[PDB]
RNA sequence: GUCGCGGCGCGCCGAGGGCCCGACGCCUGGCGGAGAAUCAGGGUUCGACUCCGGAGAGCGGGCCUGCGAGACGGCCCGCACAUCCAAGGACGGCAGCAGGCGCGGAACUUGCCCAAUGCGCGGCGCGCGAGGCAGCGACGGGGAGCGCGCGAGCGAGGCGGGCCCACAGCCCCCGCCGCGCAGCCGAGGGCAAGGUCUGUGCCAGCAGCCGCGGUAAUUCCAGCUCGGCGAGCGUCGCGCGGCGCUGCUGCAGUUGAAACGCCCGUAGUUGGCCCCCCGCCGCCACGAGGAAACGGGAGCGCUCCAGGCAGGCCCGUUGGCCC
RNA sequence: CAUCCGGUCGAUCCUGCCGGAGCGCGACGCUCUCCCCAAGGACGAAGCCAUGCAUGCCCGCUCACCCGGGACGCGGCGGAC
């Protein structure tokens, strides 16, 4: 009761961040920022967990006040930092820049980028909604708020932010046909092609799209994420969403463990 | 209530005989599995018999 | 009665200037006399050129078999010992010396009674 | 809260339905014999590792044959039986894997492997040898003579140069 | 009987709420007169102070004075009457003693020749009655 | 009035509103779920307790501060219940941790420390009885022993040195010594194991039940053997199973317990045959959406195992997926 | 992952309960060679509590007899988690 909650239990927290059941009775607490807990993952996770940069938080917190590390080529000195999709994390002192994207198995992963990809980040407009005296302002899924929007981008369409001038480069729109990686749910790390968007008036518009192997999945408005119109547009990861199936993974997991 | 605990006031005291003390663990069980398969020799007297009968005894010792 | 000692998935750290890896000694038949017995053998495939420099942990010893592993933790320079190292690590290998025993009790007694004194 | 009280525990054994039946106690027996076997418990634990595997089949054999939930589960218990070697490795098929019994999963405990290899003359001897850390399941000391080997394991097993024999020649009843 | 339909649940789960009460042991164990009538009050053991001993005749066909100590539970101050188990073992027994006294074995029920007799002695003055038996403990 | 909506409060005006599809009252040794126990299928019982939401800090109230508290390791008041006091006054609140008393059948150290895991605050780490570390602990779960062989061995120990640790310690690794160690319930049945040998004489006792003992006790009390189970075994209370003795599957009602004495009868429940091709309802399938743990379940030799998410030059190594 | 068995009789077949047979999870007794994991003042007292302890950190603003230590206060943030 009384006012916000300052601690997370491991169990508590999300499936996807792959925390230890007995490596913790805690799990970071994720500030907020541009993403929320739910569509986020701490910058400590990424580097203790994935890049193993930092033996433990406190050597993550020692790298962070030196400004090791920057997202969208801000130097942020926040363990808890929320991270999420298409945010930049470049170190440049490690030398390797990568992207923060979907897994087909919906965990977030790091796709490496060229200094091209680097520059830009993806983003996908909630609504266009006025304030302050009347002026339009686009809300991005990273929160980045932008004032005059050009009149054609409407809700829902995906839009490209320089990340150097931090301003609108190109808006592919949401259509029929488009590329779109589903973010949330069951099929969240797939990139599919739509096939239709169901209107559904009263709530929930729900949109069916197909990948490369004729299996179509149904996913409401909510978590489909443009990224390019035909073309992928930004580089996607090396399963590109195909959604490979259990006992298909299951003789890919057989030959890994074949090796020793 | 004056009677209580009759017999075992009266009844006589006859010490625990000393034995060879048992094998315990698989060994117990080991040395069970002589006298119930493969052996024999010490359960039978012609045919099957019981292992506390009057007869296997004494020809087993007590 | 031969010692083996290999290092596995090195990783370059420049932001700590570390060099994590894993080390597999092979002991067979055999008891490795310390870590930094095996530090000096360890340094010879880390390369870093002073035994002092590389810090070694966690040296599992498997049941009865000599496959130990151990983490390890050969600061690339000697600042980076110097700051991002486990106070009592740094203890452990002797690089410094521990401070004369602290109740801790005290510690907090003393904030108590200094709070109370206002 | 703490970590350990999140930490899972089981009962990896079944007791019987009648404890004191003439039956089941002949056949213990017989099997305590030929096994080594410490308690029932340890047959009891037999048994239940058998009642799983059996109704594991048994509800993917009530599923019709192709059903997905066969061809990803069934082919992974085959697979996990033929390779402990509980499981013939010519068989492979769901319906053979319920015509198993105790005695079959007791045969690759390692103290009758020992004892099929011969490094040791008698199942009680085998027992004690792995107790005194003698044989090794390859490039690996075992104390403990419940190990089941794998069948791949079963080559690799050999008494460790280390132990009784081949060694210092010194320990135990040699040394005085 | 039988009442089938699609639609009838709620007749059916009626019948068995009020017909499952007709059994004793459902009333024993769920009506809960029992708990306020049991003097050991929903406890597998009671400690109280021996307040009185006493020779109870067997039950015919069997006769033989049972020894019992008559105790009043700490708990509840509730009259207990308690068999001793084992053979003279009320000698052990001594008036105001203390005694931990536990079910004699049917859930309520008196138990064998004994009569009207539904606790048994545990423990004497902190020591095991059976191990008092036994001779493990000295008084 | 409130952050706002609302009888939420107040006026004003009507007479509604709820109820055998159980209202209202009453009682609850009532936190609820995720779950747990037992378990052919169906089921039954529990859910204080690990995660999530709720509620409370002796009891009622009332407030202030703040962005958020009707906050009690804040305040103010009554109410019980304490302490100090130089007698005027002062002052609390362990359903935080250890620890104490009472109570009960029942329950652990006035330890050690932030090194982790988090959090608050700082940019060059500090605080934390959150948490971690040790002690206690047959709640329990898991693994190896008390020999094997007929001569060779082990590990239980003991001592060093590593390894481990905030520091110990434990584990494990090595040298050097090395000393295996079983109970608890039974043997008339049910129920596996003497129709033995003593005492005793319907006494003393035993016996869940059948029963046993009154001179030849297969039953008591003891030696004797034997049997079960096993570092555990016995007893008690309860849950579940047994019990198709609660019955939907799946009970019974001539006589064992049980068809209302009869007819009408509304609610309730149940309704013959018929139209293909549409609209609603159930209905079945498959989705989506939202917590993991748990339970399944892919893979992985924690030496085996209860475990855990591992691992190893690795599907962008994994940690799938179902519920 | 489907089971029964003793007791109403001179005998017998029933119905019917009674009692056993299994697993829990708490107590209680007796006993315990090592190692691993692990519950632990919930059970009609949300009874009462002696002591010690569980919430600080900051350095904004230093004219406190080392120094630029960073007392103390003031401020700030948390104490509502």
């Amino acid at each position: 009761a009384r006012g916000v909650r300052k601690h997370l239990k491991r169990l508590n927290a999300p499936k996807h961040w792959l925390l230890d059941k007995m490596g913790g009775i805690w799990a970071p607490r994720p500030t907020n920022g541009p993403h929320g807990l739910r569509e986020c993952i701490p910058l400590i996770l990424i580097l203790r967990n994935r890049l193993h940069y930092a033996n433990t938080y406190a050597e993550t917190s020692m790298i962070l006040q030196d400004k090791n590390v920057l997202i969208d080529g801000k130097p942020r000195t926040d363990p808890t930092f929320p991270v999420g999709f298409m945010d930049v994390f470049e170190i440049p002192k490690v030398h390797k820049t990568f992207r923060v994207l979907y897994d087909v198995k919906g965990r977030f992963t790091l796709v490496p980028i060229q200094s091209n990809e680097a520059g830009f980040k993806l983003c996908r407009v909630q609504k266009i909604f006025l304030g302050d005296k009347g002026m339009p302002y686009l809300s991005t899924h990273d929160a980045r708020t932008i004032r005059f929007p050009h009149p054609d981008i409407k809700t829902n369409d995906t839009i490209k932010i320089n990340l150097k001038t931090g301003k609108i480069d190109e808006w592919y729109k949401f259509d029929i046909g488009k590329i779109v990686m589903v973010t949330g749910g069951r099929n969240c790390g797939r990139i599919g092609t739509i096939q239709a968007i169901d209107k559904h008036m009263g709530s929930y518009t729900m949109i069916r799209m197909k990948d490369t192997e004729g299996t179509e999945f149904l996913t409401r408005l909510c978590n489909v994420f443009v990224i390019g119109n035909d073309s992928p547009a930004v580089a996607i990861p090396t399963t590109k969403g195909i959604r490979p199936d259990i006992i298909k993974n299951r003789e890919l997991r057989l030959r890994s463990i074949a090796k020793r | 209530l004056t009677s209580a605990g009759k017999v075992r006031k009266c009844t006589p005291k006859k010490e625990k005989k000393e034995k060879p003390r048992p094998p315990r663990g698989r060994a117990y069980k080991r040395l069970l599995y002589n006298k119930n398969f493969v052996d024999d020799t010490l359960i039978h007297n012609g045919r099957r018999l019981g292992p506390n009968n009057l007869l296997i005894r004494q020809k087993l010792g007590f | 009665p031969e010692i083996t000692v290999k290092v596995r998935k090195v990783l370059n750290n420049p932001l700590l200037q570390r060099q994590q890896c894993v080390v597999d000694v092979l002991h067979p038949g055999c008891t490795y006399e310390s870590k930094e017995a095996i530090k000096a053998k360890v340094a010879q495939q880390l390369k870093v050129a002073d035994q002092k420099n590389i810090v070694l942990y966690g040296f599992k010893t498997s049941f009865g078999g000599g496959h130990t592993v151990g983490f390890c933790n050969a600061y690339q320079n000697m600042d980076a010992l110097m700051k991002y190292e486990p106070g009592f690590r740094k203890i452990r290998c002797g690089l410094i010396e521990a401070p004369k025993p602290v109740s801790r009790k005290q510690l907090k007694n003393l904030k108590n009674r200094r709070l109370k004194k206002r | 809260p703490r970590i350990s009280r999140h930490r899972n525990s089981s009962k990896t054994y079944s007791t019987p339905k009648k404890p004191f039946t003439k039956p089941r106690l002949d056949a213990e027996l017989k099997l305590c014999g030929e096994y080594g076997l410490k308690c029932k418990r340890e047959i009891y634990r037999a048994r239940y590792m058998l009642a799983k595997i059996r109704r594991t089949a048994r509800n993917l054999l009530t599923l019709d044959e192709n059903d997905i939930k066969r061809r990803f589960e069934g082919a992974a218990l085959l697979r996990r039986l033929h390779m402990l070697g509980i499981l013939d490795e010519e068989k492979d098929q769901l319906d053979y894997v319920l015509g198993l019994r105790i005695e079959d999963i007791f045969k690759r405990r390692l103290q009758s492997v020992i004892v099929e290899s011969k490094l040791a003359k008698s199942v009680h001897h085998a027992r004690n040898m792995i107790k005194a850390r003698h044989i090794s399941v390859g490039g690996q000391i075992v104390n403990i003579p419940s190990y089941m080997v794998r069948i791949s394991n079963t080559s690799r097993v050999a008494i460790a140069d280390t132990s009784s024999l081949a060694p210092n020649g010194k320990p135990g009843r040699t040394k005085r | 009987s039988k009442t089938s339909g699609l639609y009838t649940a709620r007749k059916l789960r009626t019948v068995r709420r009020v017909n499952r009460w007709a059994d004793k042991k459902y009333r024993k164990a769920h009506l809960g007169t029992w708990l306020k009538a049991n003097p050991l009050e929903g406890a597998c053991m009671a400690r109280g102070i021996v307040t009185q001993k006493i020779g109870i005749s067997a039950k015919q066909p069997n006769s033989a004075v049972r020894k019992a100590v008559r105790v009043q539970l700490t708990k509840n101050s509730k009259k207990i009457t308690a068999f001793v188990p084992r053979d003279g073992s009320i000698t052990y027994i001594d008036n105001n003693d203390e005694v931990l006294v536990a079910g004699f074995g049917r859930a309520g029920r008196a138990v064998g020749d004994i009569p009207g007799c539904r606790f048994k002695v545990i423990k004497v003055a902190g020591i095991g009655l059976l191990a008092l038996f036994l001779r493990k403990r000295e008084k």
